């Protein structure tokens, strides 16, 4: 490898400004650059760096073919449902983890940066669906989930309910009712020659 | 005309096997949340089980593993198999659909009775015996201080099934008269009935959702001095 290809845009994933809600999860593939992971385990702001897969110490000795960073804003104690195989209101009709999700998951802490005195009403989450989502899949089609057998041509009423409900965020204690931020780094195994190794000599 | 019929009124031998049944009357069970709750006579209500669309199963904290709830779309049933049953498990086993965010337990079943061998939520006021012609105040406090709209209210009736009064502490359910009001925020909520009517003397409960296993209040009965 040459001296340095380019600094990875990976810092922007952690310290960007605007994030997407859980219903529309956003992704970003990291292109060819020298891996910069030494600044992760040394930071004290991280408190949920628990992840199953490769060792959390031999990060500079890895050459995964391609890496993705996925971001969402699931709130509070709902984070723990992200694990190698779980079910629930979040990992049923939203972000789902397979048994081969090699990589790691990172959680943040919420503050006045993502909050409002009046409240937040621009954040949505899926609550009604008809089947479990396949891993790493999204379903964006929101008219009616047809709870009843009556026609649901688009009239709000009995047996025809909306499938999306807005989050409600207010300044509170914050144990499990704050807009936490969760990102997932996902690695691939082998489809192309390795490009993101991080040696220097 | 949604109806939920049940048939479980049978005495059970010690360590016996029973099978309850909840049917449907127009709405498919494969597209909506379902829940089984325990009445626990002599005390407040409590939670038993929840089935999501899909078919993931959530059980209460007191009981682990032994409860076996099953869903049958072929006959449109919400079966629950009671295995070997121990002491202090005699209560009613209501079943109801769940729309927690938008309307909490709008329609319930009818109830049953199973015999035996041979978040900190509290509600303050109490009986508060009064007379018709004025209003009243019912206060429901909480220890966790749920933020905005995850608390609802229910009304009991002797021999009947629980009904819905207000969902999310902001708007009442359909068919509710305009004499019921609710307010409050932060830690406690207040509910008021104006122009008391003879068809209003009933026990009121406050329930919390959108959190750890759902909890109801102990019970506030209204009586005439
Ligand atoms: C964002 O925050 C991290 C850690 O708090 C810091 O290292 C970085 O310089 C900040 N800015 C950017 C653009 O990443």
């Amino acid at each position: 490898f040459p001296n340095i290809t380019n600094l990875c845009p990976f810092g922007e994933v952690f310290n960007a400004t605007r994030f997407a809600s859980v219903y529309a999860w956003n992704r970003k593939r990291i292109s060819n650059c020298v891996a910069d992971y030494s600044v992760l385990y040394n930071s004290a702001s991280f408190s949920t760096f628990k992840c199953y897969g490769v060792s959390p110490t031999k990060l500079n000795d890895l050459c995964f073919t391609n890496v993705y960073a996925d971001s969402f804003v699931i709130r509070g104690d709902e984070v723990r449902q992200i694990a190698p195989g779980q079910t629930g209101k979040i990992a049923d009709y939203n972000y789902k983890l397979p048994d081969d999700f090699t990589g790691c998951v990172i959680a943040w802490n919420s503050n006045n940066l993502d909050s409002k005195v009046g409240g937040n009403y621009n954040y949505l989450y899926r609550l009604f669906r008809k089947s479990n989502l396949k891993p790493f899949e999204r379903d964006i089609s929101t008219e009616i989930y047809q709870a009843g057998s009556t026609p649901c041509n688009g009239v709000e009423g009995f047996n025809c309910y909306f499938p999306l409900q807005s989050y409600g965020f207010q300044p509170t204690n914050g144990v499990g009712y704050q807009p936490y931020r969760v990102v997932v780094l996902s690695f691939e195994l082998l489809h192309a020659p390795a490009t993101v190794c991080g040696p220097k000599k | 005309e949604v109806q939920l019929l049940q048939s479980a009124g049978g005495l059970v031998q010690p360590g016996g096997s029973l099978r309850l049944s909840c049917a449907a009357s127009g709405f498919t069970v494969s597209a909506n949340y379902m829940s089984w709750v325990r009445q626990a006579p002599g005390k407040g209500l409590e939670w038993v089980s929840v089935i999501y669309p899909g078919g993931s199963t959530f059980y209460a904290d007191s009981v682990k593993g032994r409860f076996t709830i099953s869903r049958d779309n072929s006959k449109n049933t919400l079966y629950l198999q009671m295995n070997s049953l121990r002491v202090e498990d005699t209560a009613v086993y209501y079943c109801a659909r769940d729309l927690s965010v938008a309307g909490a337990f709008d329609i319930w079943g009818q109830g049953t009775l199973v015999t035996v061998s041979s978040i900190v939520l509290t509600q303050s006021p109490g009986t508060l015996s009064l007379s018709p012609g004025e209003r009243a105040t019912l206060s429901c406090r909480a220890s966790q201080s749920v933020s905005s709209s995850y608390l609802a209210w229910y009304q009991q009736k002797p021999g009947q099934a629980p009904r819905l009064l207000i969902y999310g502490a902001s708007s009442r359910a359909t068919g509710i008269p305009d004499r019921f009001s609710g307010s409050g925020s932060g830690t406690d909520f207040t509910l008021t009935i104006s122009r008391l009517e003879p068809e209003d003397f009933a026990v009121y409960y406050c329930q919390q959702y959108g959190s750890s296993p759902y909890t109801f209040g102990q019970g506030t009965k209204l009586e005439i001095k």
